[PDB]
RNA sequence: GUGAGGGGAGUGAAAUAGAUCCUGAAACCGCAUGCAUACAAGCAGUGGGAGCACCUUCGUGGUGUGACUGCGUACCUUUUG
RNA sequence: GCUAAAACUAUGUGCCGAAGCUGCGGAUGUAUACUUUGUAUACGUGGUAGGGGAGCGUUCUGUAAGCCGAUGAAGGUGUGU
RNA sequence: GGGAAGCCUACCUCAAGAUAAGAUUUCCCUAGGACUUUAUGUCCUCUAAAGAGCCGUUCGAGACUAGGACGUUGAUAGGUU
């Protein structure tokens, strides 16, 4: 029961090879190097579906923090004012009333001053 | 419509045939053959032929006028090698590669 | 006019007519979901922003379907170590088409 | 003196990018009418309104 | 995709001038530099050039405070063999002010073709009249 | 060039079955089209993301490309590492 | 870059900050009950040398004088799922 | 306030790829149709300037280049006196 591995060996290389669509040079073309670059893609991706959290976080901080400084307002003091006024809207819808409605994002933050006083 | 004709087993490298190939690429005949006759080159003889052959094929099987023709297409391809040994200094011996190249001329108007 | 809601432990601002896909739910296809803890809705210049929800405020969906995401892989190498595992995941959604805000 | 890695297509290309061939200077010669050589005798002989073989 | 980014074709960059003299160099730098950036907007994007343009003039007034004017020291390096130059607050202020500003706000933005892109909206000038009357600036008390 | 080689014609179900001729993979080498690319420093990807071209069920759509940007020093073996 | 600090000492309000904790969705192992189950609850699921458990594909024999196939098998090359 | 063969100038050469790409003098190009993507828009027709280069005779310039002179309205090279 002699066994050739052509068809299946060939399919895995073939598959190998389809995934390193769009690298440069060798990592698209050859089996050893695209090998490699397929499972490097793979670990970075692991590592950034962790890393996107925080970076839109980081960004919603950052817009909040404009509009709180253009209201006259800290992003900490407008964090705490919220919290003492009982606000649980998040950052994230926060930061877009933030960039899209400034009356709304106006009137948040007076609440907060009011939570404030 | 273009009118191919292949000049296969060329013997020699298709990098330098390459360096004819672009030189005509693109231009009417009559410049492309102006140009050939006063090269230099080895290839521009080569090219020279697939280019009159190009154009008798598509004067005599397709009747078309010689005035509008021109290069629409042109490359050359690598062609089966010739293997031979070469005996260097000290008992070494090197292998020597004897290149070939097809050349694909098709002329339209 | 536009409100805010919250659905599958996040927050969505949302308004009519839109569809947006949110985490599964157990409601059947075709049926009708009202949120009754909106957290603000704004009316151009009538906004109110609910000290932990809006008291009345009600938003009415229709629940259009359920799906699967794209196919994520996930994958795990120890470099020199002799070790690697690989596993695929897609996400179950349920899809909500906004019918009714009311303040 | 040999390389440590070898040369990736792209900078090979990049090298042959000043290979490329240039035209010969050829002008319609009056006495004939033919294409030549500009400043060179034509190959049937004529130059400059002279001939060179009977 | 429910957090957007500014798009650069939106994007508007507004012009304001301000008056160096009597500031401190660094704690004006950073006002300038969160400008330049863009820190000030609600639609600011970190790979999108959203900041102004600011106008700096009077700029060989401007102070440091201690005994910085004579100690800090300004060094270059010609990539020749003990090639290392070495200038002070004192000269570099008397003769080439704009490269104290552009050495302060440089350091306190990005380090690449953002960031370089984003100092050329930064014009310094010497005296007290600048060449931009065009465009209109306001005042920025900064 | 009475060369090699090819274009027609003809045969054949098939000639890209045309002679080292069934099928014709990969490394490697051309030509054509689309986008990007000549002020910017590094394992070349990954998470974002504008613009352009074609397609379109006109979109919260598909395909190709990828300015700008956060992070990021291959694999195996042997080792305390 | 910083000097009534963006340094040091003491005190107080906030905030940022991890794959830790919480929220929502899904998978899996063990135990306890349902006195069949495949349903609930509780507790677990980083791993080298190793030990244990469960599977995918390849060639050949029977099932097979069966079933699919020139109205197109195997193989090759794309696309969708 | 004074104060060194040391520093910045001063002397010589290079220097706007100084992408912040600078300044001055002088010279050149001023035409008609169609259409829709109403735009430094796409096809036609007509125009080809000031200059630059190819080529040639060459050099006290030179690896190849680059640079300098000249091409009949001419002494650029050879010859001749
Ligand atoms: C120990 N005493 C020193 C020693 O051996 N000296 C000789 C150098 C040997 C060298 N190290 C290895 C080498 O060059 N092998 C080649 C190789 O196999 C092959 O060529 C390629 N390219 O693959 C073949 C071509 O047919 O030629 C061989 N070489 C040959 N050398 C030969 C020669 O001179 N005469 C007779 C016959 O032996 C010839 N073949
Ligand atoms: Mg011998």
């Amino acid at each position: 029961a002699r066994v050739k591995r052509g068809v299946v060996a060939h399919r895995r290389h073939k598959k190998i090879l389809a995934r390193a669509k769009g690298y440069y040079g060798a990592r698209s073309r050859v089996y050893r190097v695209a090998f490699q670059a397929v499972i490097k893609a793979g670990q970075y991706a692991y590592r950034d579906r962790r890393q996107k959290k925080r970076q839109f976080r980081a960004l919603w901080i950052a817009r909040i923090n404009a509009g709180a400084r253009q209201n006259g307002l800290s992003y900490s003091r407008m964090i705490d004012g919220l919290k003492k006024a009982q606000v649980i809207i998040d950052r994230r819808v926060l930061a877009d009333i933030a960039m899209h409605d400034a009356v709304a994002f106006a009137a948040l933050a007076e609440k907060a001053k009011g939570a404030l006083a | 419509m273009e009118v191919t004709a292949k000049l296969r087993g060329a013997a020699i490298s298709a990098q330098k045939a390459r360096l004819v190939a672009d030189l005509i690429r693109g231009k009417s005949v009559a410049h492309a053959l102006n140009i050939l006759n006063f090269s230099n080159k080895k290839a521009a003889v080569l090219v020279k032929k697939a280019l009159e052959s190009a154009i008798a094929n598509a004067e005599h099987n397709n009747s078309l006028d010689v005035d509008d023709l021109k290069v629409s297409t042109i490359y050359v391809d690598e062609g089966m090698s010739l293997k031979r040994i070469m005996p260097r200094a000290k008992g070494r011996a090197d292998r020597i590669t004897k290149r070939t190249c097809h050349i694909t001329v098709k002329v339209g108007v | 006019m536009y409100a805010v809601i919250q659905s599958g432990g996040k927050q969505h601002r949302v308004v009519e007519g839109e569809t947006l896909k949110v985490e599964l739910l157990k409601a059947e296809s075709g049926a009708t979901i009202t949120f009754d803890d909106v957290l603000m809705v704004v009316n151009g210049d009538n906004i109110q922003i609910g000290a932990p929800v809006v008291a009345g405020a009600k938003v009415t969906a229709e629940v259009i379907g359920h799906g699967r995401h794209d196919k994520i892989r996930i994958i795990k190498m120890r470099r020199r170590k002799h070790y690697r595992k690989q596993q695929g995941h897609r996400q179950w959604f349920t899809e909500l088409k906004i019918t009714g805000i009311s303040g | 003196a040999v390389q440590q890695n070898r040369k990736s297509r792209s900078r090979r290309d990049m090298r042959r990018s000043h290979d490329a061939l240039t035209e010969n200077a050829l002008t319609v010669d009056q006495a004939t009418g033919e294409t030549h050589r500009r400043h060179h005798v034509t190959k049937d002989g004529f130059y400059r309104g002279r001939q060179l073989f009977a | 995709m429910k957090t957007l980014s500014a798009k650069p074709a939106e994007v508007q960059h507004d012009w304001f001038v301000v008056d160096a003299t009597g500031k401190t160099l660094g704690r004006l730098a950073t006002e300038i530099a969160r400008r330049l950036r863009g820190k000030h907007k609600t639609s600011y994007t970190p790979h999108v050039d959203t900041g102004d343009y600011i106008i700096v003039i009077n700029a060989e007034q401007v102070q440091v405070t201690g005994n910085k004017a004579l100690d800090k020291k300004y060094y270059r390096h010609t990539e020749f063999p003990g090639g290392l130059k070495e200038t002070n607050f004192e000269k570099l202020v008397a003769h080439k002010p704009e490269e104290i500003f552009e050495r302060a706000v440089k350091g306190m933005l990005p380090k690449g073709p953002l960031g370089y892109a984003m100092i050329k909206k930064m014009k310094v000038y010497a005296g007290s009249e600048h060449p931009h009357a065009a465009q209109q600036p306001q005042v920025l008390d900064i």
